[PDB]
């Protein structure tokens, strides 16, 4: 039976291998950008105190 | 034996299990993420612009 | 999280406090400018009341919840079904008795009813063992037609033993001549080939796992070529005496031709999603290829016309196909099932039989290339029975029986030619070759 | 008290007024959506008739694995036992089918009895 | 599943359809035989309207694991909220230090 | 729109009106029951003030694969919580030292001025 399931899975894997590498490449872009964003927040909320000072 | 007994049932679940999902779910998941990537880029830029605008406000004040 | 208006993920999300709903900023702000309201509740809403928003484990938990939901409904229906079926089981035990009231009143009414009421085979009563040897039954070795010194064809049947890094081939066309040829096994790990077929000019096609074919010259013992076939599906048919090309086929029904000497190759049919085949057989005209598996799938492909659809031939799934042959007449497709024979007439519409299917766990049999002589072996009596298809009575008629003087034989093959009829009788590990004589 | 569908203590327990039986909400709701019925009695049941009822750490996943494999062994023993009962019932189906086959044969042989004179 | 009156797992579980609430059989029936009413809501309730529940952990495990995940994510975010606020405090002190370092560099 | 606590998409999204920030329901509510406060701003926040807001892979199809993925991500967040605590220590130390660096720079200024 395990291979019969794998034939089912393959029928989907061929379909979804169109969508799965986009989702991966996109999630990698998220992980790259969110680091860039947190650094931007840190410097914003340091220059806001130096504006008050 | 008993691990294989439950795992053969597991296999019978795996068999049943996606036509609804096949396009739309992953289409939506991707397009949602593309939305999140687009707003994430915009947020990077928007932050950068705010840094500069606050630095110029200090330099002027 | 979709905007209620657009139905799409916002790029500048905002919340209305009235409807507690996410919107794209601009869409909510425009709607409020047009109406002074919230869009869902219609309640009065200024722009300033809008909340602008400051910029897989639990999905797995809700997944396992919905899986548990589905499986609990499943074990539930299994409990309900098991109760419904044991109810129907005691009820159908009672229906055996309720039938005994209506059906056995009808059975006592029917107890009261029935109470009130090409060369032709000679006579052969003697036999002798010519050979006994071990063989490798997993090495499917296709028979070959060969042109005699008189210009007509004899089929040779072949068994292979793979042992000690060598391949040993025992071959015959009749009881007069039996030959054993030995070659190395070309494969470095001593791995057995799954299919073997002769090609022209001493060539031997050897098929190995991963769809790798080695062409071996059987007289020089030199590897001529190694071919890796472009299919993910297991090759289950491979045949050489088509003479530039051999033919091969997938368990999914891709059918291809390949040149021995060069890269000249082509595909005449492509893999289907909904079939499995275990073997094939090619018609004498080399245009019809039957691909089959034991579960009653029998599809005939026309190799001349790649766009012509396969013809599906009707065989019961429980019959279990052992072998398919094309008879020398060119219009019988002979299907050897486990206990019965199905013979299709190829002139007529698909599924037309040549004669009605009839039944003559103890017995194995083979039909000759004429389609009209059969030898069967019984493991209870240790005897060979000869049946002939009688052209007047349209049935297999018992003609003679002869006893062997000896394990069980699970399979057999018949050869005949000018030298005489022989039966090759196969155990799982070994074969015997028996001549049939006057 | 256990859910009759799952055999487990419900997190969001409910009661059918038809079968008078405790269920997990999601399970009885799914069942009524798919069938329109009570699961025990098979009478028509709408969702609005369901009564909603008013109210180890690293090993917890091994505990889940064991307890889940206890579902899944239970699902096998159910499915396998139900397969053996469907097997004996399939023979009883050949008993009822061969009873129809023989009865058909015998209502032919009833014409035979009618001409035996 | 507890009886609303006793707070305990009933020995003979019943539901009032009026309050949609579990009771011990005899505790709900003592109120109905006396008053003809539900004891929570004071709505009319007969003995024949009391639903007598026919006698019979993974979603508990999921609930526990989800609440454990809640507690984990609350611990890790009290750590993250502290880390974000302390790195904001660190950068604040570090830049005010740098303003004074620009002074010392001149000096 | 990701949850500020978890960095995932919420199952049950909610907004604190205090911080105007998106959360998963049970995470924000657990803070509110524990503290009475918004976890970002430490401002008072009741449950009533929380504005509630109105796929799986081809291989993520079996309970062993789904549980092993679950246990992987769960063990990951557990060693991640331990390392988060240990890096938060390295920044807490650096904060106390740098605060006193500012005060000592003011002393070095008094010497140099």
């Amino acid at each position: 039976r395990m291979q019969h399931i794998t034939q089912g899975r393959t029928s989907m894997k061929i379909q979804f291998k169109t969508a799965m590498p986009p989702t991966e490449v996109l999630l990698e872009s998220i992980q790259s950008k969110v680091e860039s964003i947190e650094q931007l927040q840190r410097k914003l909320q340091h220059v806001q105190p130096l504006e008050q000072q | 034996l008993g691990i294989v007994d439950s795992y053969l049932k597991h296999q019978e679940i795996v068999l049943d299990t996606l036509p609804q999902t096949v396009s739309n779910q992953w289409r939506i998941n991707n397009d949602y993420i593309r939305q999140t990537c687009t707003i994430v880029e915009e947020m990077n830029i928007q932050q950068r612009k705010q840094i500069n605008d606050l630095e110029i406000y200090r330099k002027r004040l | 999280m979709l905007c209620a208006i657009s139905g799409k993920v916002p790029r500048r999300p905002v919340l209305s406090p009235k409807s507690r709903t996410i919107f794209e900023k601009s869409l909510l702000e425009q709607y409020v400018k047009d109406t002074g309201n919230d869009p869902i509740t219609n309640e009065p809403l200024s722009i300033e009341e809008i909340v602008e928003i400051v910029p897989s484990i639990p999905n797995l938990l809700t997944s396992l919840q919905n899986e548990w939901d589905a499986i609990m409904l499943e074990n539930f229906k299994l409990r309900s079904t098991l109760d419904s079926l044991t109810k129907k089981l005691s009820t159908v035990m009672y229906e055996r008795d309720a039938a005994k009231l209506v059906a056995a009143q009808l059975l006592m009414e029917k107890n009261e009813d029935s109470k009130d009421l090409a060369p032709k085979w000679p006579i052969l009563k003697n036999l002798e063992l010519l050979q006994a040897q071990n063989y490798s039954r997993n090495i499917k070795t296709f028979p070959y037609k060969e042109l005699n010194k008189s210009m007509y064809y004899d089929k040779w049947v072949c068994m292979c033993r793979c042992e000690d890094g060598a391949l040993h081939f025992t071959q015959l066309k009749d009881s007069k001549t039996i030959t054993t040829i030995t070659t190395p096994n070309p494969r470095t790990g001593g791995e057995h080939p799954a299919i073997i077929s002769r090609g022209p000019c001493n060539r031997l096609l050897l098929l190995y796992p991963g769809n790798q074919i080695t062409i071996l010259d059987s007289k020089t013992n030199k590897v001529l070529r190694e071919i890796e076939v472009d299919s993910a599906n297991e090759i289950i048919y491979m045949y050489g005496h088509n003479t530039e090309y051999f033919i091969w086929a997938d368990n999914r029904g891709t059918i291809g031709f390949q040149s021995y000497e060069d890269d000249s190759q082509y595909i005449v049919h492509s893999a289907k999603s909904d079939v499995e085949y275990s073997s094939g057989v090619l018609h004498k005209d080399s245009l019809l290829l039957a691909l089959y598996s034991p579960d009653g799938i029998l599809d005939v492909y026309n190799l001349s016309s790649p766009d012509q659809a396969s013809s599906r031939f009707p065989v019961d799934e429980e019959a279990k196909i052992k072998e398919v042959k094309f008879a020398d007449n060119g219009y019988w497709m002979v299907v050897e099932c486990d206990q019965t024979v199905v013979c299709f007439d190829l002139r007529k519409d698909v599924g037309t039989l040549a004669y009605p299917t009839y039944t003559i766990g103890t017995v194995t049999y083979d039909i000759d290339d004429s389609g009209k002589n059969m030898i069967a072996y019984s493991n209870e009596s240790n005897s060979l029975t000869i049946y002939k298809f009688d052209k007047k009575t349209k049935n297999w008629t018992k003609d003679e029986e002869s006893a062997l003087c000896l394990a069980d034989f699970t399979d057999m093959d018949v050869v005949c030619g000018d030298g005489g009829i022989a039966a090759i009788l196969k155990t799982n590990d070994s074969f015997n070759i028996v001549a049939l004589t006057p």
